RNA sequence: AAAUUAGAUCCGUAACUUCGGGAUAAGGAUUGGCUCUGAAGAUUGAGAUAGUCGCGAUUAUCAAUUAACAAUCAAUUCAGAACUGGCACGGACUUGGGGAAUCCGACUGUCUAAUUAAAAC
RNA sequence: AUUCUGGUUGAUCCUGCCAGUAGUUAUAUGCUUGUCUCAAAGAUUAAGCCAUGCAUGUCUAAGUACACACGAAUUAAAAGUGAAACCGCAAAAGGCUCAUUAUAUCAGUUAUGGUUCCUUAGAUCGUUACUUGGAUAACUGUGGUAAUUCUAGAGCUAAUACAUGCAAUUAAAACAUGAACCUUAUGGGACGUGUGCUUUUAUUAGGCUAAAACCAAGCGAUCGCAAGAUCGUUAUAUUGGUUGAACUCUAGAUAACAUGCAGAUCGUAUGGUCUUGUACCGACGACAGAUCUUUCAAAUGUCUGCCCUAUCAACUUUUGAUGGUAGUAUCUAGGACUACCAUGGUUGCAACGGGUAACGGGGAAUCAGGGUUCGAUUCCGGAGAGGGAGCCUGAGAAACGGCUACCACAUCUAAGGAAGGCAGCAGGCGCGUAAAUUACCCACUCCCAGCUCGGGGAGGUAGUGACGAAAAAUAAC
RNA sequence: UCUGGUGCCAGCAGCCGCGGUAAUUCCAGCUCCAAUAGCGUAUAUUAAAGUUGUUGCGGUUAAAACGUUCGUAGUUGAACUUGUGCUUCAUACGUAUGUAAGCGUAUUACCGGCCGGUACUAUUACUUUGAACAAAUUAGAGUGCUUAAAGCAGGCUUCAAAUGCCUGAAUAUUCUGUGCAUGGGAUAAUGAAAUAAGACCUCUGUUCUGCUUUCAUUGGUUU
RNA sequence: UCGCUACUACCGAUUGAAUUAUUUAGUGAGGUCUCCGGACGUGAUCACUGUGACGUGUUACGGUUGUUUCGCAAAAGUUGACCGAACUUGAUUAUUUAGAGGAAGUAAAAGUCGUAACAAGGUUUCCGUAGGUGAACCUGCGGAAGGAUCAUUA
């Protein structure tokens, strides 16, 4: 098969090493991936003794987590936007690790103003010109049970620009984490104070 | 592994601290996979037919262990091969045997018959002190026996007595400069006591002094170092007069020259 | 006589040798269409901090830029990838068959306008 | 048991080689041989081919038994022996050989905190019928082709095989979320909800020297009439951890995760309790269980150490060479593989190339020492089964006494097709200077299985045997 | 220095050499000598070999100093540093310190009862003793397999009855070196202080770094 | 030197011949993985049909039914990758071998021709270098004594 060790190549002098035990199992390899955006697969490879990982092929959802907050909600997958191992890999959708992201921006805010009930980043008011009517049954503070929880926080409500420019369109970048040919998974965790501001640098000054 | 593990291994292969001897057959007893490792067992092939001589042949002692008459550590262990390595007390009692392996100063083991009140505690060492096991901590054995819930002033290094009906601690002796000890592993073993120093090389292979009866100061591995007591303490019955470091010549002198017959 | 080869890119290339060569030696691979991707330039860079007078017009600057500084603008060439059909792809055209020797003249040059271009001069 | 003699001259002293000399588990061969104890033995040449035969199978009272094949008696308990067949395990060890292989194997040292692991022992097992579903061998029955090997069709039936499935999975407790609670504070609640392990991602703590000057709640406590003002006690930087350590490590909590897994099993006894009524519980073992710790190991990597050759001086890097970086892939590190950058890396202290009649090491032969030569060969390690490649199942194999193809050899054929690898043990051809019986048994030593009992040309044991070692007929008075 | 045969023939002989009608060497008879269930021959290999030379050769003439000198790699490299003296006492016989203690201004600071925990170690080669690691082999301890090479047993009270005893089944070269621990500090290299980025000091607080103890809890002012 | 009789090793047209491994290109059996695929064999609904039951409005049991909804897996075959045997071609090595002719060497003294050297070998020898000659050799230039001078000549 594939082999995965240096019965071949050459040592650090320029030497040819040469022959070098016929072929062992133990040092196999075997053909990748190459996890597309399609829905749902996966094959499962038998492995080294006894076991079994997953081999996934063409995921589309993934447990992917903002990580300044403790919070991990499981959102789809929606654009392969940027990728440091390769441009193939980006424009072939192929998730492998740490490629750039897009996923959905909805799962986190409806859990923000869930805990974090102040409302931004707000969208465009002619939208906002009436309410169902949301600030009484946000909190409606009870006089008083659990509830006045939700304003010695306030602190932790400023969400920096370049994140909350980012939830209003509803889409945002993330980063993968996870290893779709071995774990299975596409999960991974968001890009939110510099990791985003130098992988939005490498986007858009880049065109 | 590859294509392995090996299940055979051979005469004038397995090690002479059993003293097997070179004629005798081409194979060798080739231990089970128990608590201790090859090289510090002994299966009882060589306990029942080669020392105590209750059998003559290798198939008169399935005939004996599978008849649950023997007796390791208080379980049965029918076995035919089980390793049954340092301080494994083979509680016979039928007929009445009450043994302990500890091992001989010239480096093999010996047959000590024990008292049978004191047969039913043995001595171990410990190794790493760890936790995950029920419910946060556990400690490991020298043979490897995992128990529970110990004394959360036991570190690595020392030893505890562990009674053959439970596995539970009684009492630990710990690793200070006044405790003897006892040596199993290199060319020094079987000698007895005790400790001076312990020279800590960081990383690793710490080695310690010790200094015999008879002043006969030396060194070894900390590996190789048991501890059984205090100073002047035997807490278990030892063998045949503690392994004094006997001269090359003077065994040559003391029953061997001086015999009388 | 005719056929074979032929453009270009890449790899590779023997005997001899006046060390210049031989040599485009020989021998092989690649080549269309379509969608992108990379690389190779130029020109101003871009200036952050009172308010008189009523932000507005008369209205500031050493340097640090910087590691894609940011837009504009400019030509064209070269590498890469994916898909894609009757393998038809240098699709016409333009366009070397090669090698092992022997003889003569070294070479390029010249000659019998109208039968000899040579080894002759 | 640190020694030398003959041979150059008409004779001499030398240099010098030749010839003698002795050992060789060192091969052949020549002649002869009365014992006897041990005993090497197709390595050299052909890892060149091979007739025949065998070398891997296994059952406990304890997975399944509808055989009259044999046991007994109207009890389903037959619990007997249990053939078969299923299932579980093993067939990856051993045994043979030395073609390949020149820092490669190997030896020592050290590592794996860079991994993985059947077994073995040890510890461990709550957050809607509880006792179940169908379907096959054995068995019956009828068949096919040159051909036994191969297998179809139908009728039956099992489980510790396959599949589903816990009403105590049971909550209080723990604890978020609401909730009938409602107070100037190191302050309080019924209940509705939710909280297996494992994988994955993410977060936060992470092993730790001492006090006040001053200050809002003034609660503990004090003073001011008080609005209150000045102060202040401890439980509060509360997890093993190598005792070399951000061990991403074994532990824990938080927010999720998807998707599986989760004890519908078996022999011997049963009485406590009889209403003999599924009200009442031992000791054992298991196709098995899961996590952690061990153990038999492996596989990589560290630091040193290898023969002949310069009539081999520069090699490596397009097509990975040296590094960075992100990935993939693997059990895991890693140019192992990819993509992008950097231009490195080895070298007269012999790199690179070539040769090898080279498997490496323990060791063997021979000397006073220093040494030279050898090691196919019983022990450890590597390697391979005609040549290469591929691969399935399996904890473990790139397995060949497994499969698949190509190549070379051969085989049967009714011409359609089917199977084969003795460098296992014997045996035959062949090549050769050069090497034995187509024998006997598992009592030994151990190995394997469901495992006191079966199996094991592993192993022991006779036959051949002047390879080699030892004690000694061939006379004595 | 036997007897017949042959006559540079047949042949023998590792080499030197024999044999040409007297052969101590051939071929045979008669004898003799070596080792002996053995011994001869062939090839290889070790010793012989001071003919491979580290121990340990040779190079004027026997084989052998490059025609000459530069010269890098390499190999080798002058001397120099706390050496001892006294005072001693422990110790072979007024003599002998061979263990040590006292002057060369301080061969590392505390507590313990001279003695332990204890803070601090220019370096490498060499060397001491160790650790650490397969067995068989080898060296070889012990032992009447009858002996022997082997073997790892066996022996005793004892001719016994008798879990009735006793002890075995060594220690080492090896697995030479690497690597580790420890003693030494002769020998041999490197190292340091130059108009001082020299040392202790001027311990000044000019500058520091930091963070766990207390600001009830918990926040601000800040030493 | 030459001539006869042998023996070894060279040079050499043939751009000879036979291997041996190692590869560039080319084709290419198989297999792993993958894109589809969906024999047969169920699930299961859609209706129901056989009957009874309720209020014929609805349902219970049978028809391996009718036949549409909805799955579940899954063989052949396939698309693409990747390992890659194998043959065909080229180059590169590393050995072995046939060769007209040519030319050195050895053994073989007993052949021919001459006498080169060693005696002051009758021209002292030797060396390096060039040319010449049937052959040993000769001659020039330079050197050396291994010479036939260790030299006596204020």
């Amino acid at each position: 098969g594939i082999s995965r060790d240096s019965a071949h190549k050459r040592r650090a002098t320029g030497g040819k090493r040469k022959s070098l035990r016929k072929k062992r199992k133990f040092e196999l390899g075997r053909p990748a991936a190459n996890t597309k955006l399609g829905s749902g697969r996966v094959h499962k490879v038998r492995t080294r003794g006894g076991n079994t990982k997953l081999r996934a092929l063409r995921l589309e959802t993934g447990n992917f987590a903002w990580a300044s907050e403790g919070v991990a909600r499981k959102t789809r997958i929606a654009d392969v936007v940027y990728n440091a191992s390769n441009n193939e890999l980006v424009r072939t959708k192929t998730l492998v690790k740490n490629s750039i992201v897009v996923i959905d921006a909805t799962p986190f805010r409806q859990w923000y103003e869930a805990h974090y009930v102040l409302p931004l980043g707000r969208k465009r008011n002619p939208k906002h010109a009436q309410k169902e009517d949301e600030n009484d049954v946000l909190t409606k503070k009870r006089s008083e049970k659990v509830m006045k929880k939700y304003l010695e926080r306030q602190k932790y409500g400023k969400v920096e620009q370049a994140l909350e420019d980012q939830f209003t369109s509803g889409r945002i970048l993330a980063c993968i984490s996870s290893r779709p040919g071995q774990c299975g998974r596409s999960d991974g965790y968001i890009l939110e104070g510099k990791e985003l501001e130098f992988y939005l640098k490498k986007i858009k000054s880049k065109k | 592994m590859a294509r392995g593990p090996k299940k055979h291994l051979k005469r004038l292969a397995a090690p002479k601290a059993w003293m097997l001897d070179k004629l005798g057959g081409v194979f060798a007893p080739r231990p089970s996979t128990g608590p201790h490792k090859l090289r510090e067992s002994l299966p009882l092939l060589i306990f029942l037919r080669n020392r105590l001589k209750y059998a003559l042949n290798g198939a008169e002692v399935t005939k004996i262990v599978m008849q649950r008459l023997v007796k390791v550590d208080g379980k049965v262990r029918t076995d035919p091969t089980y390793p049954a390595g340092y301080m494994d007390v083979i509680t016979l009692e039928k007929t009445g045997e009450f043994f302990r392996l500890v091992y001989d100063v010239k480096g093999r083991f010996v047959i000590h018959r024990i008292s049978a009140e004191e047969a039913k505690y043995k001595l171990c060492k410990v190794k790493k002190t760890q936790l995950g096991a029920k419910g946060v901590p556990f400690l490991v054995t020298h043979d490897g026996r995992t128990i529970r819930y110990p004394d959360p002033l036991i570190h690595a290094n020392d030893s505890v007595q562990v009674d053959i009906a439970s596995g539970k601690i009684t009492d630990y002796i710990k690793f200070d400069s006044g405790n003897l000890c006892m040596i199993t592993g290199g060319r020094n073993l079987g000698r007895v006591g005790t400790v001076v120093n312990r020279e800590r090389h960081p990383g690793s292979f710490d080695i310690v002094h010790i200094k015999d009866s008879q002043g006969h100061v030396f060194a070894t591995r900390l590996t190789n170092v048991f501890i059984i007591g205090k100073g002047n303490k035997p807490y278990i019955s030892l063998p045949k007069g503690k392994g004094v470091k006997l001269s090359i010549a003077e065994e040559r002198d003391k029953r061997l020259a001086a015999k009388t017959h």
